[PDB]
């Protein structure tokens, strides 16, 4: 019962699915609350749309002997190039003013406690660099994907 | 746990020193008084504090260290009609009984004596000592307080020490006797227990349970309580935040500081709330004379009513709803220019608004 | 009217009870042995 | 205090030093009072002079507070004058 | 350190006051002195209680 | 024998349940009947009427009401109210060191009242000895005898909690005339008295008396000059808050919000509620509620000789009253320096776990009322360090008046501040600040603000 | 805002100078008059204008600067039965009360006293001053009008000045006292307030609200009004 709204959203994907669902503010808030409670996080209607598009693609896809590897797309009409985004975003940024700044020179605050460094090293030894690298790289890649989409 | 009715237990703080006067010969079935007396003590050293000359009623007096006789079930201890048996501060089950009634005097009230039928509790006017946790102190061999008795009744700054192999029950008895001595001190005495914090906490818990047993047996309430280490740490943090020197402010007075708020604002001080929570981990409610309502951690409650009003007393649906909560939270986020750390909760209400 | 004479007497005793215990744990005049 | 002690280790030497200072002060105060006796005082003090007086009294009190220290009729009359208790008689 | 180990409070106080009125006490010398004093006092507070318990130990 | 109608059962309850003296308004029939009932001239009264009244009490569902169909309930010392003693004792507080009671011990309030417990002790302890006998060591004082903190008897006032502890001074002093009620500990004592129809030897009387089902609240007639009145029903606190806000905004400088301290005792018949509406209990709850922002100009001034009272006379029914401002008007007794309540506006939110702390987002300000309570907050916000946004300033922002250091490392300070409408309080700020005058120790602050600050600052690990 | 009935407030332009004659000892519950008098003033300098010798009815007289005691709720101020309490031109809530009735004299009528039950309003025949906004003027330290009293009652061209850190309420009280002095002047006096226009407008608004409060309390209408800066420009 808690997730009926999300069920309805996804079920609507069974149709043409190339459409923007229309919801009241109350409906959108209910859906976001349901999703956030499910995943326990934060979230956004952008994530809602991402899930809608992904599930629509999955539902429309046929049964296949192999998994289908795709890229995020169809999220939030006009196709924009990286160059146009560069121009517009740079103009807006230049319009923006520096919230805060430091003075020239300064000095990087390196730590000194070698015992502290050794303690941290011990604390991090059981962490597999392979897993950490994989996680970090995929985090960055997925965030970039979301921004592009 | 069961006890034989033949044992009669008297509990009194005075019993930190042996009550020679109270000893009396017991009579047999033939109503013949027994001139032999056997005194049982928890440790061998205790013998030195038993004066045999203080027993004119008896002709022979012997003293021994009571020891758990694994071969005798305390549910039915062996009887020795040849002597009158007295136990002083017993720490292990009594496996032997004397003619007539076997007498017991104790400053402690452990489970062993708790179920004892005949329980005589002496009442005293409370007089509390001062906990002075701090790294000119006078060391005290807790195992033998009576040796330090003069210092204990004169000085006011004691470092309580224990032998490495001292037993837990011995420690408990020593602490109880010392606290009784302080109960008779006119001037409260500061003390520091040279033991690990967890051990001290366990000892305090056991002492609290002993006091509870005494109350259940009819002892008079005493405000001379003790504070768990976590509670002491919290009090120290509060004092430091307020800029109160720890050595200057005592915990009791620190807490009493908020009695001015308790009634007039009809609110429970947060310090008392936290102390109660610590004790629970090891709810609050109160009122004033002639008061019609009770102040509680939950708020105002009609006297004698449960800590919570009937569930349907108040309807919160108007604002206690996702729509209103989200609206208010979003408004707060926008107005304050925030992005995290914001949390809004509907306000529930007890019996009264 | 059965006053708590027991409690009153108990407090009166407790007043000097510590001194009495001090007398008990005082020094002795001579060593008979 | 040492210069006055030159004349002896008097019991109340600190009080004596304070008294001598205040007495030398009262001499010139009597001089001023004589100079101004003919003139007419006002119901209330001159505000500017009053402000100056308060401000200077601040410093004087600070100094003499920072420096902590250690036959009755005329004695007490003069002492009351010294302590500025103008209720003296 | 010696006037601390040996219980010479007068000498300790004399040194403390002289350091208060010597050199740039406030800048960093005061903190250094307080650190040294705190370390010595911590060691002494660790030792003395156990020492007293040993003294009265049976 | 005298009789009484169910329509007069309201008068009977009014007279017998509360400590009421304004008895002139009792009609003649209930007046005489209640007079005999109270003076215990039961031989002149119809016992069937007593049974009907007991059934009426049961029907209204009086809390703790315990009894049977025996006239001995009224004619003899009998347990009339039952409830379990359960005290979460806080040993660190110097409570009223009364005789200890084991948690879970049943406790019974009997109709018996005495002007001297010590004298009754003889007879009551005789009964106790009858019940138990043997040589059971007991805790006995001049005010009762207790067995193992689980059985026995004692004397106290007519109204005790038995779940909380006793602390602080008494807002009410009725002991001047109030005799001690008898309380019985243990099903044994309760059953013994019920079965034996126990009754102390007669010298009602000066020495003692019976007050059947006598709660003894300080009830009195309002005697109000009602300019106007209206009633409402709701279980939604926002509705009451809206009414209060409307009244304050219109012209009210301050409202007297009263809540009756007994509305949870029974399903009072509407007729009984109407009868009670003429009266009030000195111990009921009151709040002097004003508005945080006070309009400077007098254009908003209302009538200068009238007051607005909002009485929660029942669980769900409230009555708004407009009365003439008159000294003779009687009101529940509050604390001598009872702090005033301030209504909460939409500009800020009350901090959770605080009765006097709120936060204004648009201003980014945390404020603590010096001596005043907050009121009306339907919403609260959890404290969080982000609220104390660090103020940036190349030169330290100068501050004046009283300033206190909360965290030197975090540049957190408490600044005394009075709202232009003269509302004292303190502002908790974090940022690059400096004080014109000497910073002051927090100990100088009152316990109220200090408690609020402890709650707000010490993390609840 | 609520006030305790134990306070009685008298409003009169005359109160620009303290009414020594009107002070009288208050009686306790025992009907014993209190020979100790405590006079409260808005600023320390005010003390100099209180003559203790003008209180024969009392045996001891003390004067202090009334200050907001944040630790006391004005809804229920602490009582001091040991002394008779009088407040002169109070600017902050009264947190203390004396034996019997605590007396108050004020030329201003702020909200704090507005709800005060006992309100005695003295009526005067109006006599207006002259606003003379213009860049031979006689400077006047408004904070201490009584010092300039002679000039205020003699000359007719005054430059009203204020100390930089003077408080808003202090300014309002000073202006009210000066205007009372002009109300008693036979000849209207021209004046110039050396303050920013917006500040002067706010002060005038507050004075107008005070006059409105006095009217609502029963004061007699006075044509001696003031003009906002925009109106003056027009």
């Amino acid at each position: 019962e808690k997730y009926h709204s999300l069920f309805k959203l996804l079920e609507t994907t069974f149709d043409d699915y190339t459409c923007r669902p229309q919801m009241t503010q109350v409906q959108t808030d209910t859906l976001l609350d349901a999703v956030r409670s499910l995943l326990e996080m934060t979230i956004d209607l952008t994530t809602v749309d991402i899930m809608r598009s992904s599930f629509a693609r999955c539902f429309n896809s046929p049964i296949m002997r192999y998994a289908k590897i795709v890229l995020l797309q169809n999220v939030a009409d006009k196709r924009t190039t990286l160059e146009e985004l560069l121009i517009e975003r740079g103009e807006k940024i230049q319009m923006l003013q520096p919230q805060q700044y430091i003075n020239s020179g300064t000095e990087i605050p390196f730590c000194d406690d070698a015992e502290f460094l050794n303690r941290l090293l011990k604390h991090i030894d059981p962490y597999p660099l392979s897993r950490m690298y994989y996680n970090a790289a995929n985090t960055m890649f997925y965030t970039t994907m979301e921004n592009y989409a | 746990m069961e006890c034989p009715f033949q044992i009669q237990v008297c509990i009194s703080d005075r019993f930190f020193a042996f009550p020679h006067n109270l000893v009396e010969p017991q009579s047999d079935v033939g109503n013949k008084l027994i001139e032999n007396l056997i005194v049982y003590v928890p440790t061998d050293d205790d013998r030195l504090y038993i004066d045999k000359k203080q027993f004119p009623k008896f002709n022979s007096v012997l003293v021994y260290r009571h020891e758990h006789d694994v071969n005798i079930d305390s549910r039915s201890p062996k009887k020795t009609a040849s002597a009158t048996i007295v136990y002083w501060n017993p720490l292990v089950p009594i496996t032997e009984i004397g003619a007539g009634e076997t007498r017991v005097f104790s400053v402690l009230l452990t489970n062993n004596l708790f179920y004892c039928n005949t329980m005589i509790v002496h009442h005293e006017n409370p007089k509390c000592p001062i906990e002075f946790t701090y790294p000119n102190l006078r060391p005290i061999a807790c195992e033998i307080p009576l040796s330090h008795f003069k210092e204990l009744v004169e000085s006011n700054d004691f470092l309580l020490c224990f032998n490495l192999e001292t037993s837990t029950m011995v420690k408990i008895l020593s602490l109880k006797r010392i606290f009784c001595i302080f109960q008779y001190r006119k001037q409260p005495a500061r003390y520091v227990i040279n033991l690990p914090h967890e051990e001290i906490d366990n000892l305090y818990n056991k002492l609290n349970w002993e006091r509870t047993r005494r109350l259940m047996k009819g002892d008079v309430p005493s405000n001379c309580a003790t504070v768990n280490r976590s509670s002491l740490k919290y009090i120290k943090q509060a004092q430091s935040l307020l800029g109160i020197p720890d050595y200057s402010q005592t915990v009791v007075d620190f807490v009493k500081m908020f009695q001015k708020i308790i009634f007039p604002y009809q609110l429970v001080p947060n310090v008392i709330i936290k102390l109660n929570n610590f004790d629970q981990m090891v709810k609050i409610r109160l009122f004033c004379k002639n008061d019609s309502i009770a102040i509680s951690s939950s708020g105002i409650v009609p006297i004698n009513m449960p800590d919570f009003s009937p569930p349907n007393t108040f309807d919160y649906s108007d604002y206690a709803n996702r729509t209103n909560i989200n609206f208010v939270t979003q408004r707060v986020l926008t107005d304050g220019g925030f992005s995290s750390g914001i949390t809004v909760t509907p306000v529930k209400y007890n019996y009264y608004l | 009217v059965d006053y708590e004479k027991e409690s009153k007497r108990r407090k009166l005793e407790d007043e000097d009870f510590l001194k009495l215990k001090a007398l008990e744990f005082s020094k002795d005049i001579v060593n008979e042995k | 205090r040492e210069t006055f002690n030159v004349f002896g280790p008097f019991k109340q030497i600190d009080f004596m030093v304070m008294f001598v200072i205040k007495f030398n002060f009262l001499c010139d105060m009597r001089n001023f009072a004589k100079l101004i006796d003919e003139l007419v005082p006002n119901k209330q003090p001159n505000m500017r002079i009053h402000s100056v007086l308060v401000m200077r009294d601040k410093i004087v009190k600070l100094a003499f507070s920072n420096l902590q220290f250690q036959n009755t009729k005329h004695l007490q009359r003069l002492i009351m004058l010294m302590n500025a208790n103008y209720n003296v008689i | 350190i010696f006037h601390l180990i040996y219980n010479n409070e007068n000498a300790v106080n004399t040194i403390c006051d002289n350091l208060k009125y010597t050199e740039g006490f406030t800048s960093n010398t005061q903190r250094v002195i307080h650190s040294v004093y705190a370390t010595t006092k911590s060691i002494l507070d660790t030792t003395n209680p156990n020492t007293f318990c040993s003294r009265v130990s049976r | 024998l005298l009789t009484l109608e169910r329509d007069h059962f309201k008068y009977l309850f009014l007279t017998s349940y509360f400590d009421l003296k304004d008895n002139e308004h009792v009609p003649s029939e209930p007046m005489a009947f209640i007079r005999n009932y109270l003076n215990c001239t039961f031989d002149l009264l119809d016992d069937a009427v007593l049974m009907n009244y007991f059934n009426y009490l049961q029907s209204m569902q009086l809390k703790h009401l315990v009894g049977s169909t025996s006239t001995n309930i009224f004619k003899f010392v009998k347990p009339q109210f039952r409830f379990v003693c359960d005290r979460t004792t806080v040993d660190i507080l110097e409570f009223d060191t009364r005789m200890y009671i084991k948690p879970g011990t049943p406790v019974y309030a009997t109709n018996l009242f005495t002007s001297n417990p010590r004298k009754m002790m003889a007879f009551l302890y005789a009964e106790f000895g009858k019940v138990f006998k043997n040589k059971i060591f007991v805790n006995i004082n001049n005010y009762g005898c207790v067995l193992a903190g689980s059985a026995g008897f004692l004397f106290d006032d007519a109204y005790v909690d038995w779940n909380g502890v006793r602390m602080c001074a008494a807002p009410r002093l009725d002991n001047n005339m109030h005799p001690f009620r008898l309380y019985l500990l243990g099903e044994d004592m309760a059953k013994h008295f019920v079965d034996n129809n126990i009754l102390p030897p007669h010298p009602n009387n000066s020495m003692f008396m019976l007050k059947n089902f006598y709660k003894g609240l300080p009830l009195f007639k309002s005697k109000y000059t009602v300019v106007n009145s209206t009633k409402i029903v709701t279980r939604k606190p926002n509705d009451i808050f809206n009414e209060i806000d409307k009244e304050l905004n219109g012209n009210c400088p301050f409202i007297k919000f009263i809540q009756r301290d007994y509305i949870f005792d029974a399903q009072f018949p509407p007729d009984l509620l109407d009868l009670l509406n003429e009266y009030m209990t000195k111990s009921s709850i009151m709040k002097i509620i004003t508005k945080f922002v006070i309009e400077e100009n007098p254009a908003m001034s209302g009538e200068m000789s009238r007051e607005i009272i909002l009485d929660r006379y029942s669980v769900d029914n409230y009555r708004k009253l407009y009365i003439k401002m008159e000294i003779t008007n009687q009101f529940p007794v509050m604390y001598d320096h009872e702090s005033s309540y301030i209504f909460v506006s939409k500009d800020f939110l009350q901090l959770k776990g605080t009765m006097n702390a709120f936060y204004a987002p648009k201003q980014r300000i945390l404020s603590i009322l010096a001596v005043n309570r907050l009121f009306g907050a339907t919403e609260t916000i959890d404290f969080h360090p982000n609220l104390l946004v660090y103020r940036q300033s190349s030169p330290p922002v100068r501050l004046t008046g009283d300033v206190y250091v909360v965290d030197k490392n975090e540049k957190v300070f408490l600044v005394k501040h009075v709202f232009s409408n003269t509302v004292p309080a303190y502002l908790l700020i974090r940022g690059d600040y400096e004080s014109s005058s000497d910073l002051k120790s927090l100990r100088d602050l009152n316990p109220w603000v200090q408690n609020t600050l402890l709650k707000l600052l010490i993390p609840d690990s």
